[PDB]
């Protein structure tokens, strides 16, 4: 449900 | 101090060791006493750095938006006066996270970032500082807030021109530069557009020259890709 | 101080935010604030304090356990040298970990267990005790060990003598308390007998008293029940 | 696999 960062 | 009498290989062992133990407090502790020793970090050691802050400011950054949800709807019609203490707690919260996000800056700018000069590890401290730049732009909410969300966008900027320049399109710091500035254009400067088209031009960049890489290659380059996919499909 | 200048009632408020957000080294502080203002704890505030060091604590033994494997690892045959770091890093662990403990118990004896009087807060109390002093009884290896361990028996010994007398079988600080003597018995008292008979008889016990509960204390006296169960299959 | 505690 909450957008991807790496 | 307090690493400064610790060996800079025993600060590195530990932090692997924190790792391991899920230890991220002290994981970065001691990377940040590794880093005070003035010499320049290897691709390992950089990894454990930004591990390990980014699961402490991790951390904070998710409690921040409990506090925050549970202050806004304090602030709705109809709600109960409960008095200061959200708000209090909800600016402490915030105020840790802040310190954590000047330290990492801090330790980019004296002096990883400067020292730096092959590309893979430049765009991978750049991409830090627009990182650490963007949770401070997740709180921001007053006269700052513009420079703030600018100094991201600066030290994004510059580290995608050099990725584009010196790495290949499936160079998985490429490839998370473009995740995380995408979200920063979707999440922090209003422009979902930008970040949508970021994200698809990446994907489609990355996938062209996977028939490049070996089997192991592949399978780093394909995990980030997949990060990207699922924020296209969330987005669109 | 340093949570000497707020509002008991706001020390209260927000530790059931930090429970919210998971910050439980920020709720037990607010907590052990709440307990130095000198009033009795409610049963509410006596779970909020529980559950506070029960979740820091618990996240220190499991970090322990980790550094303890690797270290018990690096002294095997064939093992090669690895310097103190491993050592080093596990008596961190261990020394902030027995800090955390000292604190509790130095919160139950200054001045909760003296004032607690209703058999609800005194088990309560006796079982936190006896928990704390099990968990330095995990990390001990000196000449003091015997001491912690007969400290943890003792405490639980009398939480159970007060709760047979003075509450139901089924009620959840007795079942709780009888699953963590059990616990002790079986991991740190070299005792599994008696820990299978203590969590038999206690299941046993509960199950035949469940007929005069409600539909809520049913599941609540059947959730710990279930704990009781687990443990006797793993050690069965 | 933990044995279990409250
Ligand atoms: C496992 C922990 C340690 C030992 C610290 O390494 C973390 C990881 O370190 C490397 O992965 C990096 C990396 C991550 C990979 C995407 C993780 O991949 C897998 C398969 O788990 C996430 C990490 O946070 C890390 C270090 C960070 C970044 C990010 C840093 O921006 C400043 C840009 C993208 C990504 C790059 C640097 C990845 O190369 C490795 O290539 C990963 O190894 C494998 C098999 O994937 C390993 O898990
Ligand atoms: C949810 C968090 C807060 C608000 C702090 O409350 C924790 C919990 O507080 C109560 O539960 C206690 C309780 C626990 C229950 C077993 C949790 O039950 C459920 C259904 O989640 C575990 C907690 O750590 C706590 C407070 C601790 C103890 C333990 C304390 O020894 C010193 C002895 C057994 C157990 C007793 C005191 C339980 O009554 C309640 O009865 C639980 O409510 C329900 C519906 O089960 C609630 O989750
Ligand atoms: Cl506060
Ligand atoms: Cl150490
Ligand atoms: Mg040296
Ligand atoms: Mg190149
Ligand atoms: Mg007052
Ligand atoms: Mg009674």
């Amino acid at each position: 449900k909450r957008r991807k960062s790496v | 101090g307090a690493m400064g009498s610790m060996e800079r290989a025993s600060l590195i062992q530990k932090a692997k060791l924190a790792e391991q133990a899920e230890r991220y407090e002290d994981m970065a502790a001691f990377m940040k006493g590794a880093v005070e020793k003035g010499e320049e970090l290897s691709v390992e050691e950089r990894n454990l750095l930004s591990v390990a802050y980014k699961n402490v400011v991790g951390g904070q950054r998710a409690a921040w938006r409990v506090l925050s949800s549970i202050e806004q709807k304090s602030n709705e019609e109809g709600s109960e006066e409960k008095g200061p203490e959200v708000r209090e707690y909800r600016e402490k919260v915030e105020t840790e996270l802040q310190g954590v996000c000047d330290t990492v800056l801090g330790l980019l700018d004296s002096h990883l970032i400067k020292e730096a000069g092959d590309a893979e590890s430049r765009v991978f401290y750049l991409k830090m500082k627009g990182d650490y730049y963007r949770y401070l732009a997740e709180v921001a909410t007053g006269d700052d807030k513009k420079r703030i969300i600018d100094s991201a966008r600066s030290a994004y900027q510059e580290a995608m021109d050099i990725s584009k320049k010196e790495m290949p399109p499936t160079h998985p710091i490429r490839l998370g530069l473009a995740l995380n500035f995408s979200v920063f254009h979707y999440e922090i400067a209003n422009s979902p557009e930008e970040a949508i088209s970021l994200a698809k031009t990446t994907f489609d960049e990355a996938m062209a020259d996977l028939h490049t890489l070996s089997e192991d290659s592949y399978k780093d380059s394909t995990l980030i890709m997949q990060l990207l996919r699922d924020n296209l499909t969330l987005w669109t």
